[PDB]
RNA sequence: CGAAGGUGUGCUGUGAGGCAUGCUGGAGGUAUCAGAAGUGCGAAUGCUGACAUAAGUAACGAUAAAGCGGGUGAAAAGCCCGCUCGCCGGAAGACCAAGGGUUCCUGUCCAACGUUAAUCGGGGCAGGGUGAGUCGACCCCUAAGGCGAGGCCGAAAGGCGUAGUCGAUGGGAAACAGGUUAAUAUUCCUGUACUUGGUGUUACUGCGAAGGGGGGACGGAGAAGGCUAUGUUGGCCGGGCGACGGUUGUCCCGGUUUAAGCGUGUAGGCUGGUUUUCCAGGCAAAUCCGGAAAAUCAAGGCUGAGGCGUGAUGACGAGGCACUACGGUGCUGAAGCAACAAAUGCCCUGCUUCCAGGAAAAGCCUCUAAGCAUCAGGUAACAUCAAAUCGUACCCCAAACCGACACAGGUGGUCAGGUAGAGAAUACCAAGGCGCUUGAGAGAACUCGGGUGAAGGAACUAGGCAAAAUGGUGCCGUAACUUCGGGAGAAGGCACGCUGAUAUGUAGGUGAAGCGACUUGCUCGUGGAGCUGAAAUCAGUCGAAGAUACCAGCUGGCUGCAACU
RNA sequence: AGGACCGAACCGACUAAUGUUGAAAAAUUAGCGGAUGACUUGUGGCUGGGGGUGAAAGGCCAAUCAAACCGGGAGAUAGCU
RNA sequence: UAAGGUGAUAUGAACCGUUAUAACCGGCGAUUUCCGAAUGGGGAAACCCAGUGUGUUUCGACACACUAUCAUUAACUGAAU
């Protein structure tokens, strides 16, 4: 059984993006920005209890952070995890 | 409308110079041997 | 033609890695020497 | 209210120099007399930076090939769209690896970059995009190898190595069809599937080793057969009826697909089997294997392409039909087969031969040992739950890799359509992808790469260098010499096209039905429809010519040296 | 059957021209040799400098070889410019 | 010790404080991710694979500790014998 304070933690944001839309809409998939050390059974866990939802099962992947620049100064975004979590009948924001 | 950029990324085009020494073969043109 | 730099990671590593380097003591100097002048980066490691 | 420094002008001394004030500048500089010097440059093939010269000179990167009409914008040979025209097509098309690393998709922009312009861009700048129990990685296991507790050596430093431990380039469980975005797919979805464990339950049962025996698990070459991808032809269905003679017809043009899985068990290939008794073998020991007998059946079992059924009254499908931003979107959907010829793919790690005699372990399967024993475990069914993490964009024979370059160079594997063709040679095409990031003119010498030439014909040159020439198949024929294999395609000749007949298709191959049989079905004979289809021969016919292109041996002699590959 | 034969890929490299501030610090084009082998290719590993490795050429060892490269001794030394 | 602050480029937003507990500095603490002697095993550094306990569990799982080698010392048992 997972911790609640670790369920509180592997959450981040909520995705939005013109894909993310279509999945709701298609799908019932909801997108989300997670901590990039949580694993497909926490985000399961955690999406159903911070959001009272059932969930029919999770992908994930690794967005890996793009190399912009500031000037003459090469910099790296930080890499993020997404989540594609499934539901099975409910509604969410 | 969608704004003139001027951060020009590539301004900073600065350029150096360097060379190669090539073969040569000078055993005709040898006034000796 | 075909030049002499023919890259590969495994052999890069394996010959010129971190862990290659602390195997032996003249490896530990390499890193010694390195440290000590500064290098931001100690190996070919990434 | 004008310091140094510059930039000027005058004046003055033998000079190095000094002095004055015009301007710029904007904040410092210093008589004298002592003292110390990083104290004086034009050169060192000095050093570092700037700017010259040639000089608007060479080039602008394969001679695959373009021309219109638009659009856009401030502007277009190059961007885009359309229409024609060239080029690659066992590649210049895909699909990946390695390596790269966001180049991907989209919107803006035009400075710099792109060897030209650029409105464009792999450029800048932003935003999005990589979704997995079954694909990989990780992981189970091992090869070459590396390391290696102790150990054995070595002035130290260290070396070697046992138990071990890692280490793929190799063995170990499992998903496929349709649809999806501007960019993601066996990952999303939809339909159909499969695997490995756990945990219970219900029955039923001997379970149990870093230990034993099997397995995995294996060479090259050659010959089959049985097939299938893949084509081709008919049938069928959906249309058409001809910019100019014709053309409702052996007329034209398209479509004709369908998977894992689940059954069923065959062209093959291989071994006979079943009990009983026993043992100088397998750390010991076993019921597994190895050995020795006996009896009885030999007809028992494994393996294995393909086909077939189901999956699938499903999906897809030529086309229509609407809408519309003309991007594109929805909707509906006809036929959906057969014959012949089939691989380098499969059966096949088969089979046969050979000498050079062809990994390792684990999974796997069994046997027991110490032990455990009314348990534990095992086995089967049945539910239930879990299969994490990581990677998935894009390039990948190239403008994304390796070569400094958007460099005519290199770079492992996979696929392979048609017509000619022995062919993965080669010519032209298909799918697809391109016209090579400077163009427009003139049409000098000379250069480069080609074409053709009168009479001659190696006279050229160091020298036949280079060019030209030969070439293909069948058939006839072939010299010395020999190591008997060679030489030898020796040399030299001849025939090649089309049409018609034989026979409007013959020989051959493939083989429907039918007809029987049975040990009666993925059967076997016997028959034969159809289908494909040489090799000729004989007669005509045409051009100057029939291996009519591309493609494709020049030949013979005499001598040196190395046997040869 | 064959260190057989012809001939694609593939692996090489005899000749000619061109290129010589190249398209390229050895290529291109036209021919050429082999092409079931003493064959080629991938991915790892292994041998190190007076050393390796070599069907031999003083070949090759990261466009570097009668002795690799990097740093120290070291401001070696130079009756020479 | 204070009327000013919240590190900077890089400002802004959002705020906080005003004898005093805003900020700031001194002493003393807590927390302290992963690698790296790295030390639970491997490893192509910053990753993969753990075991053993102790709890928890909403039954899927979870949490937390420990586990390198060597020397020495003690205990235990202890080959040929």
């Amino acid at each position: 059984m997972i911790r609640e304070e670790r369920l509180l933690k592997v959450l981040r944001a909520p995705h939005v993006s013109e894909k993310a839309s279509t999945a709701m809409e298609k799908s019932n998939t909801i997108v989300l920005k997670v901590a990039k050390d949580a694993t497909k059974a926490e985000i399961k866990a955690a999406v159903q209890k911070l959001f009272e939802v059932e969930v029919e099962v999770v992908n994930t992947l690794v967005v890996k952070g793009k190399v912009k620049r500031h000037g003459q100064r090469i910099g790296r975004r930080s890499d993020w995890k997404k989540a594609y979590v499934t539901l099975k009948e409910g509604q969410n924001l | 409308a969608n704004g003139e950029d001027s951060s020009f990324g590539s301004f900073t085009f600065t350029v150096e110079l360097f060379s190669t020494p090539v073969w040569i073969w000078w055993w005709p043109r040898i006034r000796g041997p | 033609m075909k030049r002499t730099f023919q890259p590969s990671v495994l052999k890069r590593n394996r010959s010129h890695g971190f862990r290659a380097r602390m195997a032996t003591k003249n490896g530990r100097q390499v890193l010694a020497r390195r440290r000590a002048k500064g290098r931001a980066r100690l190996t070919v490691s990434k």
